[PDB]
RNA sequence: ACUAUGGUUUUUAUU
RNA sequence: GCGAAGAACCUUACCUGGUCUUGACAUCCACGGAAGUUUUCAGAGAUGAGAAUGUGCCUUCGGGAACCGUGAGACAGGUGCUGCAUGGCUGUCGUCAGCUCGUGUUGUGAAAUGUUGGGUUAAGUCCCGCAACGAGCGCAACCCUUAUCCUUUGUUGCCAGCGGUCCGGCCGGGAACUCAAAGGAGACUGCCAGUGAUAAACUGGAGGAAGGUGGGGAUGACGUCAAGUCAUCAUGGCCCUUACGACCAGGGCUACACACGUGCUACAAUGGCGCAUACAAAGAGAAGCGACCUCGCGAGAGCAAGCGGACCUCAUAAAGUGCGUCGUAGUCCGGAUUGGAGUCUGCAACUCGACUCCAUGAAGUCGGAAUCGCUAGUAAUCGUGGAUCAGAAUGCCACGGUG
């Protein structure tokens, strides 16, 4: 694998701090015309479909010592080929061995 | 009025943390209901047992997260002034409710 | 090899009765249900009764009788020979063999009802009846000239 | 004389006490009559103690809970078997010949690595 | 068949884990990334100062680093108090105010990764890392070992050649899980390869 | 009682 | 369904067209700017041009750090070549009883002996007797799990006895039972009878909840194929440089003559249909799991309580039971390519994705030679959750009933 990823986090984090993470009950209020009266959604819907590469799709988060496809443990963060050294010699809190 | 709860990963640390918890707020006012255990949330985590091209065998890890709630009575908010300030050793997790 | 475990010894029933009719509702068990044999077991035998054989009390004695294999045919070499070989059979469990040859063609044939596919089938083995069997006797026929040997 | 036992089997657990009295059977609570299983009542607690009569000059109480209820009906024959095993110094091995005294031990059995459930061994069939 | 880690066999017995703290599991992959970070703040800070372990403890609001070493005069460095840089390394990264704790290592000439280190601060020059290797095995067993093992192995040129080399005395003890024996590696790191040791010491069972 | 055939060259340390 | 937990885009190796040259990305040595925000046109986009806007940190105010940008050479970079090349990681003989060495012995030496030979076993296991006598790795044991007895404290888990009580642990109270976790105890071939150089060691019995490495796991002795893997992670040398590098957009992977691997649902009638009716167990979960209740044939979409989880919610146990009904038929059962309208994520599902409702409808009558897998809660059988994840799996990982 390439250590091709920091320089599409340093974008696509942004671009998602703007565009989708703080966008999602907004499409819940700025199609309708009943819920206001006040001109303030057809401005910042003009903004919204202004990007178009990635979000949620596209985009995947990857693991950090390499940026392989798969093999994040979601509530851990590490990659399960990049692990074994630590979790052997009890470096994770909670985790038992062996046999049971 | 309040209560509390105490969390860890280890049996033994659990029971290391309770017998600070009844030194820190159950003798002045004297509290006298037992530590009842309470389930461990038993699982087993694994992973693939080699880095490389086998997906067929995974490495067997034992997780346990214990509770105690240790129980108490008196309504001031005396009860745990000390115990949001003593030890409680590295390991455990304390929780004032209500 | 030679262990191998020792072979089961089976049970009775405190109200199926004998060992073959505790074995008649657990032979050939599909889909684990437990409760369909025990509407089938002395209940095909009222008819037998009166098709080939009498009484409800001897309407199986002499389907297992009639059904009765006293010799097993196996291949057997020694070196660069190799015969058809035929054995006598063990007397012990001799009629539960007889048994499951009834059972299964009442699975393996599939015309009309379960209330008739073991019936139909009963009927012919109360009389030695059953498919092919000239054809399975020219077997043990040809291998009865295997026990002198070379 | 009164008598008493528990007894488990595949997540049924269950428990027996025996007074003097009248033949009378109670069963998580209630009388015997606000009970359903699909054989016939009473069996399952009188036929191995025949051999020193049966639920007509006792009063009985059982409670049972978990698992299967034919097989609550197997936990409920090993607890009043292992209840009353101790009314004579023969009736520990007259109780054997039937087998109820032994405990029916069948719990999940662990699983091993990398096979799927349990012990069943592993499979790689053509070539 | 297996062989997946010499010691995560056993270190599970009688031994805490190697960093202590309690965090909810919608809270803990962000706890322990800083975890890892707060080894690797401390590689990239210390150096040479005889460090055989180290040991992590987050109470609440707190962090504490246990730091085992044979030389505690190299760790607390400069007049006894050359130890703010070495404290406040961890706080920032871990985002909790820090302590400093030291702790000295029992025979460090009887611990597999000092010996290791002896050996690959030779072999990182090419030259008496085999004297080195001869005499931490003489001098083991009159310092209390059972026995002990080492090895080098594969290249070690120059020339394409592959040599191993050991000197042994007395038991080593791998599966029997009372032996309570040692066990550790380390690289050179060199323009001529990677260049590992392996070192095992035996002490007794329990 | 299944068995005939099968082209070339082949690895570790030494003063 | 191997390298690779999801093939619209993205992944992805490949192809094409654009474009960049000390390079996306690094150090070295120099020279400026804070990091960077806001906005318009052009371009497939990468970018190419403009127009607004910001001045954070440390400063002795000299300049600088992180960071951004631009250079002159050394160079950077490579899903390029190679594990007959190296570090690492695995595949396999192997839970088999094996592997190896010292001292004496034999031999002109490679080598032998020990490890043989008699008893015994799962066993290089123990004992005996030999020119052999000893020692270590593997074995066996230490670790770990389980049927059983004892013990500890009682909410959100339980209730025998005792007082009250539509007669619900609910309220006084309480661990006989259950649940929760832990710590102790029980089993040892010990006891007996036989068998056996009364040796070393088997077979059977009693008592027991449990009987003979206790049952079951963890394991993996040197070597072998001189095996695979650089594309899981590192890396040498050769090779590529206005590039084989890397910044993007459009295309490839269900492109077709058929074969080969592995699975799914049927071919039923102990089944199909109609109708009535019962019990869970384990898990996950706050822009969440979403009750009760609506709206839509329905996928779904709304309104709106409980609860941050032994509590509340997802949520409903199916098989079965029992009465009618059809009746081995290429159709009655079975469901593929259809015909129509709907449900949904996302930039977007025409082409490569899933779901639903109402008609239609092909194959399918247990399978070629041949060859593959086993043993009690196992095979088969029927229910549930969860991981991966913008969106989608009969796959993967766990729970339970009928057996």
């Amino acid at each position: 694998a390439k250590q091709s990823m920091k320089a599409r986090e340093v974008k696509r984090v942004a671009l998602a701090d703007k565009y989708f993470a703080k966008r999602a009950e907004l499409k819940a209020i700025i199609s309708d015309v009943n819920a206001s009266d006040e001109d303030r959604w057809n401005a910042v819907l003009k903004l919204q479909t202004l990007p178009r590469d990635s979000s949620p799709s596209r985009q995947r988060n990857r693991c950090r010592q390499t940026g392989r496809p798969h093999g994040f443990l979601r509530k851990f963060g590490l990659s399960r080929i990049k692990v074994r050294e630590a979790a052997m010699r009890g470096e994770i809190p909670g985790l038992k061995k062996a046999s049971w | 009025r309040i209560r509390i709860r105490l969390k860890a990963f280890d049996h033994r640390l659990i029971d290391q943390a309770t017998a600070e918890i009844v030194e820190t707020a159950k003798r002045t006012g004297a509290q006298v209901r037992g530590p009842i255990p309470l389930p461990t949330r038993k699982e087993r985590f694994t992973v693939l047992i080699s880095p490389h091209v086998n997906k067929d065998a995974r490495d067997q890890y034992e997780i346990r997260t214990h509770l105690r709630l240790v129980d108490i009575v008196e309504p001031t908010e005396k009860t745990v002034d000390a115990l949001m300030r003593l030890d409680l050793a590295a390991g455990v997790d304390v929780q004032i409710s209500l | 090899r030679r262990r191998v475990i020792g072979q089961r010894k089976i049970l009775p029933d405190p109200k199926f009765g004998s060992e073959l009719l505790a074995k008649f509702v657990n032979i050939l068990m599909v889909d684990g249900k437990k409760s369909t044999a025990e509407s089938i077991v002395y209940s095909a035998l009222e008819t037998l009764a009166q098709r080939s054989g009498k009484s409800e009390l001897e309407a199986f004695e002499v389907a297992l009788e009639n059904v009765r294999p006293t010799v097993e045919v196996k291949s057997r070499r020694v070196g660069g020979s190799t015969y058809q070989v035929p054995v006598e059979v063990r007397p012990v469990r001799r009629n539960a063999l007889a048994m499951r040859w009834i059972v299964e063609a009442a699975r393996k044939r599939g015309d009309k009802s379960m209330a008739l596919r073991l019936a139909n089938e009963l009927s012919d083995a109360a009389e030695n009846k059953g498919t092919a069997v000239k054809k399975r006797e020219d077997v043990h026929r040809m291998a009865e000239a295997n026990k002198a040997f070379a | 004389n009164q008598y008493y036992g528990t007894g488990r089997r595949k997540s049924s657990a269950a428990r027996v006490f025996i007074k003097p009295g009248n033949g009378k059977i109670v069963i998580n609570q209630r009388s015997l009559e606000q009970y359903f299983g699909r054989e016939t009542a009473r069996m399952v607690v009188r036929q191995p103690l025949e051999l020193v009569d049966m639920v007509e000059k006792l009063d009985l109480y059982i409670t049972v809970k978990g698992g299967g209820i034919s097989g609550q009906a197997g936990a409920i024959r090993h607890g009043i078997t292992r209840a009353l095993m101790e009314y004579d110094e023969s009736l520990r091995s007259e109780l054997r010949k039937a087998g109820f005294v032994t405990r029916d031990a069948r719990q999940v059995e662990r699983k091993k690595v990398g096979l799927r459930k349990a012990r069943r061994r592993p499979q790689f069939s053509k070539r | 068949g297996q062989k997946v880690h010499p010691n995560g066999i056993r270190l599970g017995i009688v031994k805490p884990w190697n960093s202590t703290w309690f965090a909810n599991t919608k809270e803990f992959a962000d706890n322990l990334d800083s975890d890892f970070k707060v080894r690797q703040y401390l590689t990239k800070e210390l150096a040479k100062a005889s460090v055989s372990r180290i040991v992590i403890e987050r109470p609440a609001k707190s962090i504490r680093v246990t730091i085992h070493t044979a030389r505690p005069g190299i760790v607390i460095g400069k007049k006894g108090e050359d130890v703010e840089k070495l404290r406040k390394v961890v706080a920032d990264i871990a985002g909790v105010p820090a302590q400093i704790n030291i702790a000295e290592v029992r025979k460090p000439e009887l611990d597999a990764k000092l010996v290791a280190d002896s050996i690959t601060s030779q072999l990182e020059r090419r030259v008496m890392f085999r004297r080195a290797m001869k005499r931490a095995v003489q001098n083991a067993m009159r310092l209390g070992a059972k026995g002990i093992k080492v090895e080098v192995s594969g290249r070690l040129g120059g020339a394409e050649i592959a040599r191993t080399e050991w000197y042994r005395e007395g038991r080593v003890p791998l599966h029997t899980l009372r032996a309570d024996i040692d066990y550790n590696t380390s690289e050179a790191h060199t323009t001529y390869g990677v260049i590992g040791v392996k070192v095992w010491i035996f002490k007794g069972e329990i």
